[PDB]
DNA sequence: AAACTTGATTAGGGTG
DNA sequence: CACCGGAGCGGATCTCGCAGTCGACCACCCTAATCAAGTTT
DNA sequence: GCTGCGAGATCCGCTCCGGTG
DNA sequence: GCTGCGAGATCCGCTCCGGTG
């Protein structure tokens, strides 16, 4: 009964409608004909890009900008990425000197190890480009037109600007509010267990050192194996990897075939004796 | 509360207060035109109702 | 703390802040620290109205409309509320006079029982709305600045064009390929049990037939005492009135100090005995 | 299922489909079939007029059954523009079928390819039936009297179109206060429920069935068509008796 | 049906049962607190089961 | 309550207020005609309170 | 409140009422009148 | 021959 | 001593703006300044 | 050779403490 | 006296059937 289907096609093709009805009319299984719209060209090219994405809170150290025109007034926002400490400076203009001199300045008060920023020209600029080569830091581009990998920049321009409507009038200065607004976000926004980003960058800073790091080689290495199951039953055992760091029930390994790490269950786990 | 002209949202008005509440708009009356006018949520900057009394 | 507050008032009135921060830095109870912000100026101005905000499912026959601007073509669209069946039509004009010819040609498809529509000179003409009233029909006002009480027809504009955009070609006529659109998600669209609008309307039109309701008259009704527990102790019977119709364990009654429909679980109720 | 049941008396009375599906509460695709299977008498049904109307052609649409209607102004006759009126007018509906005469427009070729693009029973022929023709001339003339009591009271004569429209198809009601838009959305209920729940399904097939004395399960039977398979149950003809019976599927063998 | 939701409105709920027809509301058991409650007859959506 | 035609007792009615307690009588409105109405106790049945 | 609240922390050293009394009596919180309560002494 | 009312045709305020 | 109630906080739900300065020119409905056309004491 | 999460109001799921037939 | 909802594409869970020592 599958062959009043051509049929049913070319009433698609016709007269273009759901699956389900003309499921249910030409009274088929159902999938197949969703499998049409799938085949159709015309109820298929024009639908849209389901697509949810995702934003890199990334390393720590690693950052991300932009420009903001707050009451025609140029301020360049310098916004890390995984915890989201920021900083950010009012600027007369956006451009690549000017620029170089800013990230020289902000660079300074840290060392931030990368960068997100996008398409606008004195991020782009050629010695901006060599300027973090010569740093030796990674910009990475924000794409055209895609704001959202510039997320957390233009967040901050709404939280900033909000800010800026409170305090500017209690100042002198526009920048010394520019000072007080960026005080309290890095600061005075404290939440979870009511801590800054500023406890966090700077705490991590005391994480991310190399020494305590660097002295951990000392403690032991073993190795261990694996096996995969083709219709419920094990391979052999795919060789012998470092554990990188047990677990309780299972561990921390890479697939060089991957590489990238990984998990295994202690059961599926060699453990692989000591030299002695 | 503010209002919309070719779309473009007013300032910041009054405050004044709720009349009527409904969910996502409400009754208030306009002082200026001591008129009563139902306003967008979005439109509506919520205030307890004491001020500064 | 309870004495710290004056101060953190005051790193509010300085520093403006959140009540979290604010609460846990000087560590405090933190829903007065609310009432800060509450009783702030500065924070009390700046700050965002979160409304979720609602779109009427409202009336068997009631509806609502918007005219489009399709590749340069007035189309007056007819977009129930309930149910969400449509129609709409091209138009010349947006005019009131044009509009008052369309609505009398679509109103006599149906009983359309009221309506929700925006400020467009058209709906808000004089004898349009004379129309209305002359026919014993409810207008709503879509609101300025609010496309969202006018919800379903910007939705379904959406929907339409691109339906549009696969079916003109196929036609001699832009207004019959708006036929054909008409045809299709007034029908063709069929969905949950799949079923279309059309399926909704046209039935609850058979579900909302008076007789039947006329008729059920003749079943019983009782009265019955509801009454309220404070402390425990449950009210007077409040009153007495018809147990509007019961379910298993519960009611439908009313409450005459709202004058809106209700609940009492059948515990708190008293059954009234029958006139004999 | 009520189906053979309904059957049992109609092969006794002699009723119409329509009150077989009445009585019964079967479908009437059901109760059609009966008819045009009783030999003894041997829905979504139109026909249509253009008219002219103070030199305005209308286009009219004519349900056979319920009598419902719906007519709409035309600029000219012509095929195409009537392709468009019954793009919208099956946009309106849900139409199975037609009725009309040999009308330029009704009988060229895109047209009735268009009822087939549409998947509906056109037909075209001297409309010779006194049951249809009757009620179209009835409409007709009710229609423009109609017309004349309504467009002086209107800004557009389209919009007094709508009115007369109305005071037919909603206005205008009889027996128990039914428009025949009462009757039309009724009978779409019902056989909505009947032409999904069935005709969707499967055809052309056959089975082995059997008779169950006391509950004990009769000889196997047939080969007979699969009429209408139920849920649980099916409806088929004994030969023998020219009559219907329900058969659940356990008493059924069905013909691969 | 919907109700409060995470404010006002909600999200879509039910399909449940079409318990008793008033003006403009009407109660329905909630299907995962056992409860009888109302719905505006503007947070429903009607419906034949099959 | 009920009403009496050649003394046919009519149909219950109500349940109503009690308007005033009377001997042999009391009052009532009726909700029909919107008129307050006497009925003999015999054309009554009290309502007992919520118990 | 904010206001009232503590000058019913100064009138509680004075009055001395239950944290119940200044919650009615001001508006205030009242598990922050409890906290004077508590805080003060007095009533301990 | 000043004033007094009403119809006609382009300039501003709310809505797609 | 069991049951219900006021106050409290972690978690959960809903809507929305950051994307440079924003308007320019349409179509419909409603309101209004200004000019032209009559009489009337 | 790159990814929408964050600020802003509301509300249900829980506990701690107090009142009392 | 007025209120955001639905279409598109992914992702995970549940059910029926089949393979493995």
């Amino acid at each position: 009964w599958i062959e009043n289907i051509p049929l049913a096609e070319e009433e698609h093709n016709k007269w273009h409608q759901d699956a389900v009805s003309l499921h249910l009319e030409f009274g088929i299984p159902r999938t197949a004909a969703e499998d049409i719209v799938q085949q159709c060209d015309v109820c298929q090219e024009n639908k849209m890009p389901s697509t949810l994405r995702g934003s890199n809170k990334r390393g720590i150290d690693h950052w991300q900008v932009d420009y903001t025109h707050y009451e025609d007034k140029i301020i360049l926002v310098w916004v890390e990425t995984n915890s989201g400490l920021i900083y950010a400076e009012r600027v007369k203009g956006e451009t690549g000197q000017e620029f170089r001199v800013q990230t020289m300045k902000w660079y300074a008060m840290f060392a931030p190890k990368s960068l997100q920023s996008d398409n606008g020209p004195a991020f782009v600029a050629e010695s901006t480009q060599l300027l973090m080569k010569y740093l030796g830091i990674e910009h990475t581009t924000g794409i055209p037109w895609n704001p959202q990998s510039q997320a957390l920049v233009e967040r901050t321009h709404q939280t900033l600007k909000n800010t800026l409507e409170k305090l500017i009038p209690m100042f002198n200065a526009f920048e010394s509010a520019l000072a007080g607004t960026l005080i309290t976000l890095n600061i005075k926004r404290k939440g979870g267990l009511g801590t800054s980003p500023m406890d966090i960058f700077i705490f991590n800073k005391e994480q991310q050192r190399i020494q305590q790091q660097s002295k951990s080689k000392q403690e032991k290495i073993r190795f261990c194996y694996y096996r995969t199951r083709k219709r419920g039953h094990p391979g052999e055992w795919q060789g012998p990897t470092q554990v990188l760091w047990g677990g309780d029930g299972a561990i921390v390994v890479k697939d060089r075939g991957t590489d990238r790490y990984l998990v295994i269950a202690n059961k599926d786990v060699k453990f692989i004796p000591p030299p002695k | 509360y503010r209002t919309r002209k070719r779309g473009h949202p007013g300032e910041w008005q009054g405050p004044t207060q709720v009349l009527w509440g409904g969910d996502g708009a409400i009754v208030v009356k306009d002082r200026g035109t001591d008129r009563y006018l139902v306003i967008a949520n979005k439109d509506v900057k919520f205030i307890p109702p004491p001020k500064e009394i």
